[PDB]
C-alpha cells in the first residue's frame, strides 16, 4: 500500500498506509480528523452540520488492526471493527476459565442488542471510545474494569487506564490535539473479581438519558470483604461517570444488606437529577441506577455461592 | 380461477431482485433538478428575514423559492386552511417556509441549511392541556348519545371515573415521500410521478397552486414503499413544492424527503386524551358509559374531523352499552398537522374502551374473558349509532381462538409463574375488535375502472387504486381473471393514473378491494356481454379467435365500469342512517413475561382468529393481519414520540424512535382466517382486511397491565381491586415506574415509603 | 493532485478519477453507476435498507473476507481494492432469481417491497460466511433491518429453510 | 375533473390537420361549454385501444362521432343536477354529480354503417360518400428552356 | 359554439413560438442513447460478412 | 492547448472552453443548450428548418449587421464573438409572442408547424434589415424555407400586413 490523497468541493482526505505517516500528518495537521467506519463522522457532518476539512482514514495501519493475546488481557488496535472485537471475545470465553473471563462477558453482554451486523462490521472500537457519547454502552464497561489505553503521538507515547478523568465534559476525552489512540487492553478478571453490564430497553434522545452500566468488584482473597468497587454509569450526565464517593464508602465492607442499602442510598443522591434535567425520565433513570446495582449485588452473591 | 388461491404478490419476485422501480428509482432527465424543503425552527412565530446569500455561494444553487413565487394560489390543503409556503408566520417546528432548487441532491441539502430565518416568538399551544385551557380548537363539539346516562348511572351498583392518554405515532413507511414533477413547456402542461395514495388530490392542488385547469396535469402512481395513511394527503407537501420548482425553472425537479424532514413535516397519528365514566353492576355488566374525546390535531384541520367521527363510532368496541354519550373535540396546536394512519381515530377509541372495561374487570374482582363476553354484543343488536349487527362473528372468533390458544390452561400456567417468581411476572389477555367498513363521508365511496381488451387477447386493467404493498393489484388481477375465465397471465396492471380514472378517492379505509374489486367485475361484465355473439358463433373457439372476430365486427374492446356503495348515509342529527357497509372482526390473546426491575418485556405467544369473510388470496390477507397487528403492537408498546417543552420534536430516525424489529414479534405468532363466512356485501364473499386487524397489537398491551398487576400483588400493596393508570405506549420507562417497589420509593435506602 | 480510486461493484472495475471524500457508496451506486436496487431509508445506519456485501483481501489475515455495511454511511474513499456486491449482483428475474431472493418472494415475505433488497442482502452475506447456518444465527442476522409491512414473520418463515 | 374541465381522447393523430382542434370544437358544441374548459393533449394506446390509423381523410368523421358520443352520456348524466340548480355553472353541476357519486368518465364509438363491397358480386357500398371539387389553371411556358409559370 | 368558424389551429401560437413539443424535442434522459440503422447498398444480394 | 469559443445566444454569453471544430450550432443549440426551437429538416441547407439570425459588429460598414443562416451548416468555431438569436430569443406565449409569431398563427399559416421557427426566423430578420418591407422582398425572404403542408398562400398574406 501507499497514502492515497483524494479532493473534494470541501474535503481533503488521506489514506494512511504507515503509523509513521499517521503521526506526521498528525503532527503537520493536528487538526485533521481521524475516520474510520463513519458512522459518527457521518451523523456529524450530515446531522449536525460539521465540517472538517481535512480528513485522515488509518484504518490501513496495521498496528491498530492487531489483536494481540498477553499476560494481563486481549489488546485491540483501535481499528478493529466491533464484530471483530465480539468474535475474538467469544472465542476467549468458550476456552478460558469463567473467573478470568468476568470482563470480556460484560463486554459481550453490552454488544448484544446493540445495531446490525452491517454497524458491527465497520464501527471501530476505538471510534466508540473517543466519540464520548454519553450513552456510549461500552464505556462505562472500559471504565469500571479500568482497560487500558496506548494513546501515541510523533514523538510520545503512553499507556493509561481508563477512569473518571479521562471524560473531562462534554463529547471530549483527555487526548492531546495530536494524539491517536493505538490500542485498547481488556483485562482478565482475577481470582475473588466479579463485573456485570447492564442497560436500559429503551433510546428518546440523541446522545443522552440512556442508562448503562459497568460494575466490578474485588474481594480480600477468599474473602466477602471488599477491595474494590466500582460503579461507571453512561446517560446520567454529559459523560461517563464513576460514582466515587458511594464506592469509596464501602472499602473493608461486607458483601450484604447493610452494603446493599448504603450503596443505594450513595447513588439515589450521588446521581441525582433535576426535575429538569436533560432527557426527563428522572424517576425511572433513578430507579434503573439502584435496579441495576440489585441485579449485581444479587449475581455476585450467587458466584460467591 | 385463483380467487381463494395464496398467489404471492404480483411485484415480489422483481421486488426481490431490486427491478422493482420506486419514484426515486426512476431514470433522472439530463436537466433535472433537486429541492430541498426550508422548514420553520419554531413552533409559533412571525418571520423576520429569510437570508439566502450564504446558500447562493453553494455551488450548483439554482433559486430560492417562497411564497412570492406562487404564480395562482398559496391557499391548500383538505380545508384551504394551509399554505403552501409560509409568508408572514410560522405555526409549527417543521412548518415549510420555501424550498432550495439545485444540480445535485447533496448541493440542495447544503443550501437549504446555510439558509438564515429571523423569527419572533409568539404563545405557543403543544399540549392537549394547553389547548383545552386556551380554549383552541377546530370547530364545535362532536356527539353521539343513546339511551338516558342519568338513570344509567342511578341504576349502578359502582361507578368508575378516570383519565388516559394515547400518544401518537410516526408512519415509518421504508420509502418517504418523493415527487418527480416534469413541465412540458405546453399550455401548462405537467406530468408527475408521485409516491401517493391520492392521484386526484395530488393533481387538483398543483393545478391550483398554478392557477392552471386540472386537465393540464398527469399524476402517475407505480407503487409507493408504504402509505398507511401517510400518504394520503401529507403528500401534497412535497409535490406541490416540486410543481411549483419545475414550473419556475422549466426544468424536471424532483425531491425525496429524507427520514428526519419526513418524520418532522408530514404529520403522523393523533395522539388522544379521554375522560370516561363508567357505570356497571356488580356482574359487571355495562349500565352507563360517558367519555369526552380530545385529539391533537396539530396545525391545520386536514383529516381529523373525520378520524374523531370514526373514534366516536368505535367507543363501543364489540359491547352493547344501553345509556351512553361520547364526545370529541380537535385541538388546535402548534405542531406539524396530524394525519390519516391505518386505522383512522379507530385504534385510539377502542383502547379507551378496552381501558375502562379491563378496570370494570378489576374492580368487580371477576376474570376478564368472562365480564367482555357478558358484555358483547348479539348477533342482530343495534350499536349506539343505531346500525343493525348483521353477520356478527365476534363469538366464534373467541370461541375458537379460547379454543386454539389454549387459553384457560395457559391462564394457570401464568398463575403458577407468578406464585414461583419476585422480579418476573406474566401476564395474558384475550380482546375482541370490530371494525366499520367503509369511508364516513358518503360521497368517498365510488370506484371507477378502465379495461382494454388489445387484438392479441391480452388485458389492460386501470382502476382508481394504488399499490403499497397490500397487494391490491394482485387482487384486481384475479377478479379480472375469475370474471373473465382466462388466464391470469393474459391480464396486465401496469400503474394508476389520472387520465386513465378520473376522480378518485383516496386508496384508503380499507375497501379498495371491495370497491376497485365491483368496478374491476363490472366493466368484466360489459367486455363479456360484447363477445357473446362471437363465442355463440364459436363455441370451441379460444379467447383470442373471439376478440379478433370481435375486432373485425368493429365491436369496441374498451370500456369503463364503476361501483358506489348502497345505503349509506348516517345522520348525526337523528342518530339513524347506515355509517358503515359492514364490519370486520376479530380476536387476539397475547401472553408476555415482564423484567418488574428494568420494565423489560418479551411478548411470548400471541394467537389471532380473523373474520375476512372467504378471502380472496388467504396468503395476503394473513400477511395483512400480521402487518397490521405488529403496527398495532409498536403503537402500544414501543413507539414514543418526544418533543421539548418548545415544541420541537425530539425522535426523528431509527435510533431515537423505534419500530418493531425482527426480534421484536411473538416467539409463536399463530394466525387463523375463520372459516366459513362469506360476506354478501362484497366482492365474491370477501373482507376488507387492511386495518381491522390493527388495534388487536393491544393485546400485548393488556397481557403487560396484567402482568403489572401482579408485579403490584407483589411488592406495593395489598389492594387487588386497585386501579392505576398506565397510558399509551407502555414502554420499558412507564412498565418500571408502575412496578413500585423498594427501588422506586427509595424505601432499600431506608427511608419510609409507599411500598 | 489527486489518486484515483479503484473498486468493484457487481465484478466490475470502477475507475474513479476524481473521489470526493463526502460522497457515500449509496450515492455513488444509486446516481452515478445508476443501480438503484439499494435504497435509502433513513441515512444514519438504523433501517438497513442500503444493505449491501462487501469483499476484500485481508492482508492482515491473508484471507479473502465478506460481510456488510451500510451504504449509506460508507464513504467511497474507504473502498480502494474493495469489491461491492448489491442485490442486482447476486440474481435478476431476466437471467435467474438466487435462492434468497426466490425464497423472500414465494413465502410472502415482501409486500410494499422497499426493504426487501436490503434483507436480501443481509441473509446472502450470512450465507456466504456460513453455508449451513443454525437457526439462531439467521434470526441475529437483522438486528439492522426494518420492515413496516410484514411483521417479519413470513421473512423468518422462508430463510429458516436454509438452516442447519 | 371536478373543477369542470374536460381530457378528451381519440384515436386520430394530430399531423399538422386539424384534428385536435376539430374535436375540441366539435366536444364544445355537444356540451354547450366554451372550448377554453376543453383539452386535448396526445394519443396513446392505454386510452383508447385498438385504434385504425389517422389515415383515409375519415378521421373528423368517425372521431367526431366517438367523441359526440361520449359528450352526449355525459350531458344525460348531468341533467338530474341541472335541473336542481337551473341558475347555476357547468362547474356547480359537475361537481353536485361527483359528490353524488355520478362517474364523469366515459367512452365513445362509432362504426360506419353500410360497408362492405365485394369484386366477386361488384357490389355493396365501397364508400360512405364521395368528396367532390373542380380546379381551373392557366400557366406559360418556355418554350426554349422547358420552364413554366404558373399564373 | 364555433363549429363553422375559422377558429385557428389550438397550438398555432406555441409552434410560432417554437414552445411546441416534437419527438426529438423531448429532453433526454442522463443514460440514454442514440441509434443509426445500417442499411443495405446493394438491390439483391447475399449477405457474407459483416465486420 | 484550446482556447475559449465565446458567443451570445438570445443575449446570454455562452463560454465553450472545449469546443469541437465538428459541432454545429444546431447541435449546440438543441443538445447542449436545449433550445429546441430550431429544428433539423435536412442537414444540408435546403429546407431552413434550422434558421437562426446571427448578429456582429462590422468594422468595415461601422454597423451591427444582421443576417438568417442555417444552423445545421454554421460550425460553432465560427462564432467567436457573434450573437445568436432563436426562435424563443425573440417571444412566447408564456410572456407576449412578437409580432411575427402572431400573425403566422393567426392567418392560418402553421398547419404541422415544424417549418414555423424557421420561416419566423426568415421575417424577423427582414424586418431587423427592413421595418417597412416592399411586398417583393417579403417573398424573396423565404427562398430557403420549404412547407409541405401550407401550400404557401397564407403564409405570405398573412406578412403582406408588414408591407408597404
Ligand atoms: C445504527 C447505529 C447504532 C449504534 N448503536 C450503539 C449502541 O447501542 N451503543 C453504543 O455505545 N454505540 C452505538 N453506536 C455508535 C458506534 O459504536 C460508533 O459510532 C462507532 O463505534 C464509531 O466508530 P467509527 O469507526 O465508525 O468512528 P468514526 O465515525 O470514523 O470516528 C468517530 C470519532 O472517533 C475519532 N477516532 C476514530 N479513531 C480514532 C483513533 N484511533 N484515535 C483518535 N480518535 C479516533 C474520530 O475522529 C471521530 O471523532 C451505533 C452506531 C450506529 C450507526
Ligand atoms: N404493505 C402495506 N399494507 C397496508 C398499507 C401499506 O401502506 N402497505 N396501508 C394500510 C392502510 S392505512 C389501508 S387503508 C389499506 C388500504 O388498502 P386496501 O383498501 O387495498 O386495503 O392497506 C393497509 N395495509
Ligand atoms: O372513514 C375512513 C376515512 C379514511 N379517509 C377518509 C377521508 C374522509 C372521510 C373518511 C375517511
Ligand atoms: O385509511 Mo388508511 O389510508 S389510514
Ligand atoms: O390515407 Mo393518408 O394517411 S395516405
Ligand atoms: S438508509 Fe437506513 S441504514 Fe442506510
Ligand atoms: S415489505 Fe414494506 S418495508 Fe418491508
Ligand atoms: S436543417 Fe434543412 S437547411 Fe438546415
Ligand atoms: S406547417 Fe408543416 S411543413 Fe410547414
Amino acid at each position: 500500500p501507499k497514502q492515497l490523497r483524494f479532493e473534494g468541493e470541501r474535503v481533503t482526505w488521506i489514506q494512511a498506509s504507515t503509523l509513521k505517516e499517521l503521526l506526521d500528518l498528525k503532527a503537520q495537521h493536528p487538526e485533521a480528523k481521524l475516520v474510520v467506519g463513519n458512522t459518527e463522522i457521518g451523523i456529524e457532518m450530515k446531522f449536525k452540520n460539521q465540517l472538517f476539512p481535512m480528513i485522515i482514514c488509518p484504518a490501513w495501519i496495521p498496528e491498530l488492526n492487531a489483536v494481540e493475546h498477553g499476560p494481563e488481557g486481549i489488546s485491540f488496535g483501535a481499528a478493529c471493527a466491533l464484530s471483530s472485537v465480539e468474535k475474538t471475545l467469544l472465542e476467549a470465553v468458550a476456552k478460558l476459565p469463567t473467573q478470568k473471563t468476568e470482563v470480556f462477558r460484560g463486554v459481550l453482554e453490552q454488544l448484544r442488542w446493540f445495531a446490525g451486523k452491517q454497524v458491527k462490521s465497520v464501527a471501530s472500537l476505538g471510534g466508540n471510545i473517543i466519540t464520548a457519547s454519553p450513552i456510549s454502552d461500552l464505556n462505562p464497561v472500559f471504565m469500571a474494569s479500568g482497560t487500558k489505553l496506548t494513546i501515541v503521538s510523533r514523538g510520545t507515547r503512553r499507556t493509561v487506564p481508563m477512569d473518571h478523568t479521562f471524560f473531562p465534559s462534554y463529547r471530549k476525552t483527555l487526548l492531546g490535539p495530536e494524539e491517536i489512540l493505538l490500542s485498547i487492553e481488556i483485562p482478565y478478571s482475577r481470582e475473588d473479581e466479579f463485573f456485570s453490564a447492564f442497560k436500559q430497553a429503551s433510546r428518546r434522545e440523541d446522545d443522552i438519558a440512556k442508562v448503562t452500566c459497568g460494575m466490578r468488584v474485588l474481594f480480600q482473597p477468599g474473602s466477602m470483604q471488599v477491595k474494590e468497587l466500582a460503579l461507571c454509569y453512561g446517560g446520567m450526565a454529559d459523560r461517563t461517570i464513576s460514582a466515587l464517593k458511594t464506592t469509596q464508602k464501602q472499602l473493608s465492607k461486607f458483601w450484604n444488606e447493610k452494603l446493599l442499602q448504603d450503596v443505594c442510598a450513595g447513588l439515589a443522591e450521588e446521581l441525582s437529577l433535576s426535575p429538569d434535567a436533560p432527557g426527563g425520565m428522572i424517576e425511572f433513570r433513578r430507579t434503573l441506577t439502584l435496579s441495576f446495582f440489585f441485579k449485581f449485588y444479587l449475581t455476585v452473591l450467587k458466584k460467591l455461592g | 380461477d385463483t380467487v381463494g388461491r395464496p398467489l404471492p404478490h404480483l411485484a415480489a419476485a422483481m421486488q426481490a431482485s431490486g427491478e422493482a422501480v420506486y419514484c426515486d428509482d426512476i431514470p433522472r432527465y439530463e436537466n433535472e433538478l433537486f429541492l430541498r424543503l426550508v422548514t420553520s425552527t419554531r413552533a409559533h412565530a412571525k418571520i423576520k428575514s429569510i437570508d439566502v446569500s450564504e446558500a447562493q455561494k453553494v455551488p450548483g444553487f439554482v433559486c430560492f423559492l417562497s411564497a412570492d413565487d406562487i404564480p395562482g394560489s398559496n391557499e391548500t390543503g383538505l380545508f384551504n386552511d394551509e399554505t403552501v409556503f409560509a409568508k408572514d408566520t410560522v405555526t409549527c417546528v417543521g412548518h415549510i417556509i420555501g424550498a432550495v432548487v439545485a444540480d445535485t441532491p447533496e448541493h440542495a441539502e447544503r443550501a437549504a441549511h446555510v439558509v438564515k430565518v429571523t423569527y419572533e416568538d409568539l404563545p405557543a399551544i403543544i399540549t392537549i392541556e394547553d389547548a383545552i385551557k386556551n380554549n383552541s380548537f377546530y370547530g364545535s363539539e362532536l356527539k353521539i348519545e343513546k339511551g338516558d346516562l342519568k338513570k344509567g348511572f342511578s341504576e349502578a351498583d359502582n361507578v368508575v371515573s378516570g383519565e388516559l392518554y394515547i400518544g401518537g405515532q410516526d408512519h415509518f413507511y421504508l420509502e418517504t415521500h418523493c415527487t418527480i414533477a416534469i413541465p412540458k413547456g405546453e399550455e401548462g402542461e405537467m406530468e408527475l410521478f408521485v409516491s401517493t395514495q391520492n392521484a386526484m388530490k395530488t393533481q387538483s392542488f398543483v393545478a391550483k397552486m398554478l392557477g392552471v385547469p386540472v386537465n393540464r396535469i398527469l399524476v402517475r402512481v407505480k407503487r409507493m414503499g408504504g402509505g398507511f395513511g401517510g400518504k394520503e394527503t401529507r403528500s401534497t407537501l412535497v409535490s406541490v413544492a416540486v410543481a411549483l420548482a419545475a414550473y419556475k425553472t422549466g426544468h424536471p425537479v424532483r425531491c425525496m424527503l429524507d427520514r428526519n424532514e419526513d418524520m418532522l413535516i408530514t404529520g403522523g397519528r393523533h395522539p388522544f386524551l379521554a375522560r370516561y365514566k363508567v357505570g356497571f353492576m356488580k356482574t359487571g355488566t355495562i349500565v352507563a358509559l360517558e367519555v369526552d374525546h380530545y385529539s391533537n390535531a396539530g396545525n391545520s384541520r386536514d383529516l381529523s374531523h373525520s378520524i374523531m367521527e370514526r373514534a366516536l363510532f368505535h367507543m363501543d368496541n364489540c359491547y352493547k352499552i344501553p345509556n351512553i354519550r361520547g364526545t370529541g373535540r380537535l385541538c388546535k396546536t402548534n405542531l406539524s398537522s396530524n394525519t390519516a394512519f391505518r386505522g383512522f381515530g379507530g385504534p385510539q377509541a377502542l383502547f379507551i374502551a378496552e381501558n375502562w372495561m379491563s378496570e370494570v374487570a378489576v374492580t368487580c374482582g371477576l376474570p376478564a374473558e368472562e365480564v367482555r363476553w357478558k358484555n358483547m354484543y348479539k348477533e342482530g343488536d343495534l350499536t349506539h349509532f343505531n346500525q343493525r349487527l348483521e353477520g356478527f362473528s365476534v363469538p366464534r372468533c373467541w370461541d375458537e381462538c379460547l379454543k386454539s390458544s389454549q387459553y384457560y390452561a395457559r391462564k394457570s400456567e401464568v398463575d403458577k409463574f407468578n406464585k414461583e417468581n419476585c422480579w418476573k411476572k406474566r401476564g395474558l389477555c384475550i380482546i375482541p375488535t370490530k371494525f366499520g367498513i367503509s369511508f364516513t363521508v358518503p360521497f368517498l365511496n365510488q370506484a371507477g375502472a378502465l379495461i382494454h381488451v388489445y387484438t392479441d387477447g391480452s388485458v389492460l386493467v386501470s382502476h382508481g387504486g394504488t399499490e403499497m404493498g397490500q397487494g391490491l393489484h394482485t387482487k384486481m388481477v384475479q377478479v379480472a381473471s375469475k370474471a373473465l375465465k382466462i388466464p391470469i397471465s393474459k391480464i396486465y396492471i401496469s400503474e394508476t393514473s389520472t387520465n386513465t380514472v378520473p376522480n378518485s378517492s383516496p386508496t384508503a379505509a380499507s375497501v379498495s378491494t371491495d370497491i376497485y374489486g365491483q368496478a374491476v367485475y363490472e366493466a368484466c361484465q360489459t367486455i363479456l356481454k360484447r363477445l357473446e355473439p362471437f363465442k355463440k358463433k364459436n363455441p370451441d373457439g379460444s379467447w383470442e379467435d373471439w376478440v379478433m372476430a370481435a375486432y373485425q365486427d368493429r365491436v369496441s374492446l374498451s370500456t369503463t365500469g364503476f361501483y358506489r356503495t348502497p345505503n349509506l348515509g348516517y345522520s348525526f342529527e337523528t342518530n339513524s342512517g347506515n355509517a358503515f357497509h359492514y364490519f370486520t372482526y376479530g380476536v387476539a390473546c397475547s401472553e408476555v413475561e415482564i423484567d418488574c426491575l428494568t420494565g423489560d418485556h418479551k411478548n411470548l405467544r400471541t394467537d389471532i382468529v380473523m373474520d375476512v369473510g372467504s378471502s380472496l388470496n388467504p396468503a395476503i390477507d394473513i400477511g395483512q393481519v400480521e402487518g397490521a397487528f405488529v403496527q398495532g403492537l409498536g403503537l402500544f408498546t414501543l413507539e414514543e414520540l418526544h418533543y421539548s417543552p418548545e415544541g420541537s420534536l425530539h425522535t426523528r430516525g431509527p435510533s431515537t424512535y423505534k419500530i418493531p424489529a425482527f426480534g421484536s414479534i411473538p416467539t409463536e405468532f399463530r394466525v387463523s382466517l375463520l372459516r366459513d363466512c362469506p360476506n354478501k356485501k362484497a366482492i365474491y364473499a370477501s373482507k376488507a382486511v387492511g386495518e381491522p386487524p390493527l388495534f388487536l397489537g393491544a393485546s400485548v398491551f393488556f397481557a403487560i397491565k396484567d402482568a403489572i398487576r401482579a408485579a403490584r400483588a407483589q411488592h406495593t400493596n395489598n389492594n387487588t381491586k386497585e386501579l392505576f393508570r398506565l397510558d399509551s405506549p407502555a414502554t420499558p420507562e412507564k412498565i418500571r415506574n408502575a412496578c413500585v417497589d423498594k427501588f422506586t420509593t427509595l424505601c432499600v435506602t431506608g427511608a419510609p415509603g409507599n411500598c | 493532485t489527486a489518486d484515483e480510486l479503484v473498486f468493484f461493484v457487481n465484478g466490475k472495475k470502477v475507475v474513479e478519477k476524481n473521489a470526493d471524500p463526502e460522497t457515500t457508496l449509496l450515492a455513488y451506486l444509486r446516481r452515478k453507476l445508476g443501480l438503484r436496487g439499494t435504497k435509502l431509508g433513513c441515512g444514519e445506519g438504523g433501517c438497513g435498507a442500503c444493505t449491501v456485501m462487501l469483499s476484500k483481501y485481508d492482508r492482515l489475515q491473508d484471507k479473502i473476507i465478506h460481510f456488510s455495511a451500510n451504504a449509506c454511511l460508507a464513504p467511497i474513499c474507504t473502498l480502494h481494492h474493495v469489491a461491492v456486491t448489491t442485490v442486482e449482483g447476486i440474481g435478476s428475474t431476466k437471467t435467474r432469481l438466487h435462492p434468497v431472493q426466490e425464497r423472500i418472494a414465494k413465502s410472502h415475505g415482501s409486500q410494499c417491497g422497499f426493504c426487501t433488497p436490503g434483507i436480501v442482502m443481509s441473509m446472502y452475506t450470512l450465507l456466504r460466511n456460513q453455508p449451513e447456518p443454525t437457526v439462531e444465527e439467521i434470526e441475529d442476522a437483522f438486528q439492522g433491518n426494518l420492515c413496516r409491512c410484514t411483521g417479519y414473520r413470513p421473512i423468518l418463515q422462508g430463510f429458516r429453510t436454509f438452516a442447519k
